[PDB]
RNA sequence: AUGAGG
RNA sequence: AGUAAGGUCAGCUAAAUAAGCUAUCGGGCCCAUACCCCGAAAAUGUUGGUUAUACCCUUCCCGUACUACCA
RNA sequence: CCCCACUAUGCUUAGCCCUAAACCUCAACAGUUAAAUCAACAAAACUGCUCGCCAGAACACUACGAGCCACAGCUUAAAACUCAAAGGACCUGGCGGUGCUUCAUAUCCCUCUAGAGGAGCCUGUUCUGUAAUCGAUAAACCCCGAUCAACCUCACCACCUCUUGCUCAGCCUAUAUACCGCCAUCUUCAGCAAACCCUGAUGAAGGCUACAAAGUAAGCGCAAGUACCCACGUAAAGACGUUAGGUCAAGGUGUAGCCCAUGAGGUGGCAAGAAAUGGGCUACAUUUUCUACCCCAGAAAACUACGAUAGCCCUUAUGAAACUUAAGGGUCGAAGGUGGAUUUAGCAGUAAACUGAGAGUAGAGUGCUUAGUUGAACAGGGCCCUGAAGCGCGUACACACCGCCCGUCACCCUCCUCAAGUAUACUUCAAAGG
RNA sequence: GAUUAACCUUUAGCAAUAAACGAAAGUUUAACUAAGCUAUACUAACCCCAGGGUUGGUCAAUUUCGUGCCAGCCACCGCGGUCACAC
RNA sequence: AAUAGGUUUGGUCCUAGCCUUUCUAUUAGCUCUUAGUAAGAUUACACAUGCAAGCAUCCCCGUUCCAGUGAGUUCACCCUCUAAAUC
């Protein structure tokens, strides 16, 4: 329980420096004159370390209270005791129930928060290339109808974009678009290699009915934004200069090829096919959007690759999250050691898969607080 | 006896005859660029010949002939 | 014409 | 910057009774799939005007095409 | 691949090219038929002597070097990386769009009779839908578990309630891929096989000739008996095995899981149809429809005909409960005008048509089981098509043709080669001369 | 010191032997002799003191659990997919 | 390659490779009590410091030996002839 994560010292030392470290920044901003750069700097940090130091604060309270509870029960005298050690328990449990929810809330602040908590979803599933027959492209099909039910079990918008089914009723790859509110968050975790076992029954696999292990592939990647580009004047530089080539004395004098070079960027574009300057202008604009177009492209594509790198975090693009077991109805999730009995109905995307969503959630918030305090005990040594 | 090793032979023939065949002009300018070394090499054994005998240069009416060319 | 996997 | 010309079943073409083929759906054939067989469904870029409409004109839009020369 | 037209080429002269399954894959000469003849197969086994050649597979009839009238060539011929096999010859079985021969009797084709696929309705299933079962789900599922669900049944759903609980607890929770039980299927088959003997040089394996040549065989199945109306027919029977065939939901049980519940009780509710389909029923009528009759009749006979067992309304039966189940009456008179590709069944009291009864229920099916009546047509050819048997042939299949397997593109990895230029490093000079 | 998978003391004596020198008594010698360090090897011993590897077959030898084609093992053949003599 | 063994396949027979079993030497892991003896940088890469050649009536002699290394490499053995050296 959370109650024996507490326990351990490391989080006991590491609340203990950062309540330390509360009092001697509200010391600095009472008596120490400090400067005012430097003093938005301890507001924000004092600002910030103000819910973590008020629970922290009222733990130990909830801690004292248990401790002096139990100091009285010791001290009492066993013709009166029958009346209020029930009274005491009581308060016990009352207490623990409180303690018990000051450190889920504990927890949770230390929690982060993502950035592609609502952006859409383009969901794929690929029948894996692992074993003969239809039982991988077979297993694809009952995936995808799994997704596509559990969007309207949380009322999501589920938009087919790509369909190609087998040859023998399955699928061989499928790709939709799923909106709606907090999908990337609880379809993050869905990313990942699954793995099926059972004996065939329907298509072209059940011929024989032996035990086979299947595999597929399901991609979840958030959905970008427009490509809309607007060149501000300011940023543009506009230089203006006679071109090349054989144009008898018109070109001589006459400046005409118009070279553009946009500030942010660098991108340099030249113009020199019409005679008229305002006509090469135009063009040179032209394809100074066009050019710069694909760099916004390339922006917006750097931008998303680069948004969770910086996170270290593990490449979910091929890894066996989930084993399909119909031979003993279990399904097992191998991240968290979670088994959800009942396939069939787990395979509906009903209330048996967002149990099983809502259990990685919660175990992936306590890896996280645990990834934290051991950061925090480098930094504290 | 099966011709499962003649079957094998059969079909690195074929593919060896398609690859020369898709690439004949690629493998004409290397052999090209080997024969022109050839001679030269060629020239240097001769060469080596006379100026380690204590001739300064090759024998008077003596060219070194052109031996690979067509 | 094609099909077989633990 | 000018001018020409194209916009039609999902797709591609033919005709303006808006058809054929593929695709599509349903059935049969087959242990199954495909081929195959039977049957069904499916469209005039758009605007307005053309006795009234369509193949026309025209409004608008997408794409295509040629020209932009000499000192 | 088949057909037609035509060129290089096949011919001649001269000069090239120097390859082949250039294989009789069996070296030249001199011998032998004796011993141990001899892995197998093929074309019997060896001696003397000499030459050529070979040392795991693949890379490789390749790279590089070299030689060549060769220049997309030939000859000679590697290495790294990789694999634990590759290969030769067989055994048995399967399979063959494999040969010959003989056949199939409701059966393979031709043929024979009535149907299905079209319509309405009844009843299943797949999908969709719902808070709302499960199983069957090619032949061998689809009026299937059900000789049956308004409540109950019931295992499902929502809500509520109980905790040593009807039980010296329980679970219709998972596993039919642990099983018993009871079956499907080949089977509309005739084979399976203990214990011995023999053959192949004492190998996987094989075992027959009747004017007979190594087979003998208990047991099982077929057969024989028995049931029904005969000795006929129909039932029944139908081995070993095949499909990890069906059934943890008849019951029981192995393993694993649940025990404030994945258990138990009560109330209410679910069982629908966008669509598609299987089976069946009733019809589209004149060999019919209605009535009388149970076979010498009178009418009807196209928008008031034929045709709903559907809808609506009413009544009645059963029940505590009926818009729901059934029967009856009224009203209504729809689609349907003999059905596309395709497909089922039947060899005689059979098909077809018609009429009763029974199982099960309080009641409830157009379903299932069963008795009786009227009562046919074709049955002759054929091996063309499909399949079976006998004797052969082939086989790279053995998970056994639903087998196996080949190459390009795409994908990833390793190693190597080639390559303009450049860089770095190494080797050589005096072993000479004035 | 660097480098490599490779890692001995910044001791003692010319007493023995060998070498150099002298006629000789003798002298010099990191040669050598006698020690120091180290399971590399051999031999021997020890009241108390034993570890390392392996245990599917080849090949001597596994009980109960955990794990569930995952984590991992193997010289060859291979084992691991919720009854593992192979982790 | 032996007294051999495992492994090609549905299976047999033959051929064949790889591997196992035996004996040493280094290095690594883990482990380590004594005594005696034997042996001992990976590197022809760079080296702080000390020492390793003196003797002796002066001249001579010795320091060309011993010790070390394995870079290079058919100068090593037999025969003929014949310096130096010892007697
Ligand atoms: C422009 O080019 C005009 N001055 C002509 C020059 S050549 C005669
Ligand atoms: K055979
Ligand atoms: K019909
Ligand atoms: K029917
Ligand atoms: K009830
Ligand atoms: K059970
Ligand atoms: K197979
Ligand atoms: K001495
Ligand atoms: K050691
Ligand atoms: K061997
Ligand atoms: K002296
Ligand atoms: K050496
Ligand atoms: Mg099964
Ligand atoms: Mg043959
Ligand atoms: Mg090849
Ligand atoms: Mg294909
Ligand atoms: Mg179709
Ligand atoms: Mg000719
Ligand atoms: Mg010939
Ligand atoms: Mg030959
Ligand atoms: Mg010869
Ligand atoms: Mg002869
Ligand atoms: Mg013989
Ligand atoms: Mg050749
Ligand atoms: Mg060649
Ligand atoms: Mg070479
Ligand atoms: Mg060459
Ligand atoms: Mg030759
Ligand atoms: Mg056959
Ligand atoms: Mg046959
Ligand atoms: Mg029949
Ligand atoms: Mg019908
Ligand atoms: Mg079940
Ligand atoms: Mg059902
Ligand atoms: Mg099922
Ligand atoms: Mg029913
Ligand atoms: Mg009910
Ligand atoms: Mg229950
Ligand atoms: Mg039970
Ligand atoms: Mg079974
Ligand atoms: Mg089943
Ligand atoms: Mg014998
Ligand atoms: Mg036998
Ligand atoms: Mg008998
Ligand atoms: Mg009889
Ligand atoms: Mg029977
Ligand atoms: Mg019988
Ligand atoms: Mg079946
Ligand atoms: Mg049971
Ligand atoms: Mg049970
Ligand atoms: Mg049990
Ligand atoms: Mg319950
Ligand atoms: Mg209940
Ligand atoms: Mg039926
Ligand atoms: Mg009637
Ligand atoms: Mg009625
Ligand atoms: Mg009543
Ligand atoms: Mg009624
Ligand atoms: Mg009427
Ligand atoms: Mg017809
Ligand atoms: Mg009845
Ligand atoms: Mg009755
Ligand atoms: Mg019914
Ligand atoms: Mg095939
Ligand atoms: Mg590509
Ligand atoms: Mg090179
Ligand atoms: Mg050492
Ligand atoms: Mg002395
Ligand atoms: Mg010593
Ligand atoms: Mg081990
Ligand atoms: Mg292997
Ligand atoms: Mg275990
Ligand atoms: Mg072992
Ligand atoms: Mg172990
Ligand atoms: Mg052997
Ligand atoms: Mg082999
Ligand atoms: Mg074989
Ligand atoms: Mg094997
Ligand atoms: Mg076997
Ligand atoms: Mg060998
Ligand atoms: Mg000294
Ligand atoms: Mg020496
Ligand atoms: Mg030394
Ligand atoms: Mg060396
Ligand atoms: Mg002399």
């Amino acid at each position: 329980d959370t109650k024996m994560l507490w326990k351990h010292k490391a989080l006991q030392k590491y609340m203990e420096n950062l309540s330390k470290e509360y009092q001697t920044l509200e010391q600095c901003l009472q008596h120490i004159p400090v400067n005012e750069e430097n003093r938005r700097s301890l507001n924000r940090r004092h600002a910030e370390l103000a819910p973590l130091a008020a629970i922290y604060q009222e733990i130990q309270e909830t801690e004292q209270a248990i401790e002096e509870l139990e100091s009285m029960c010791k001290s009492l005298n066993k013709q009166d005791e029958k009346q209020l050690q029930e009274l005491a328990l009581e308060e016990r449990q009352t207490i623990d129930q409180k303690i018990n929810m000051l450190y889920n809330e504990l927890f949770q602040s230390l929690v982060p928060k993502e950035k592609y908590d609502k952006n859409d979803v383009i969901l794929e599933v690929t029948a894996g290339r692992t074993t003969g027959g239809d039982i991988c492209q077979q297993f694809t099909r009952e995936i995808f109808d799994m997704y596509q039910n559990y969007s309207c079990y949380k009322h999501w918008q589920f938009e087919l974009l790509n369909y190609t089914p087998a040859d023998y009723g399955g699928l061989h790859h499928a790709a939709a678009r799923i909106s709606g509110d907090g999908v990337y968050k609880h379809l993050k975790y869905e990313g990942g290699i699954h793995r099926v076992q059972r004996i065939p029954e329907v298509g072209l696999s059940s011929r024989m009915q032996r035990i086979h292990t299947g595999t597929m592939s399901v991609i979840v990647l958030p959905q970008p934004d427009e490509v809309d580009v607007k060149l501000d004047p300011k940023d543009l530089r506009i230089d203006t200069f006679r071109a090349k080539g054989a144009a008898a004395q018109h070109v001589n004098k006459t400046d005409s090829a118009v070279r553009l070079v946009h500030i942010p960027t660098g991108l340099v574009v030249e113009c020199q096919q019409e005679r008229s300057q305002i006509k090469n202008k135009e063009i040179a604009f032209r394809v100074l959007r066009a050019r710069l177009y694909q760099q916004i492209i390339e922006k917006d594509k750097r931008q998303q690759q680069s948004a969770r790198k910086l996170q270290v975090g593990t490449r979910a693009q091929s890894e066996r999250i989930r084993t399909y077991n119909f031979t003993q109805d279990r399904v097992s999730d191998h991240r968290i050691a979670y088994e959800v009995r009942d396939i069939k109905e787990f395979l509906c995307g009903g209330k048996g898969l967002d149990q099983l969503i809502q259990r990685l959630l919660q175990s992936a918030d306590e890896e996280a607080i645990a990834e934290l305090l051991d950061e925090h005990l480098k930094s504290a040594k | 006896k099966n011709v499962l090793k003649i079957r094998r032979r059969k079909m690195n023939h074929h593919k060896y005859r398609k690859l020369v065949k898709k690439t004949r002009f690629l493998r004409r300018k290397v052999q090209e660029g080997r024969l022109r070394r050839k001679q030269i090499k060629f020239e240097k054994d001769l060469r080596r010949i006379w100026l380690k005998a204590g001739l300064k240069e090759a024998p008077e009416g003596w060219q070194t002939p052109k031996i690979y060319l067509r």
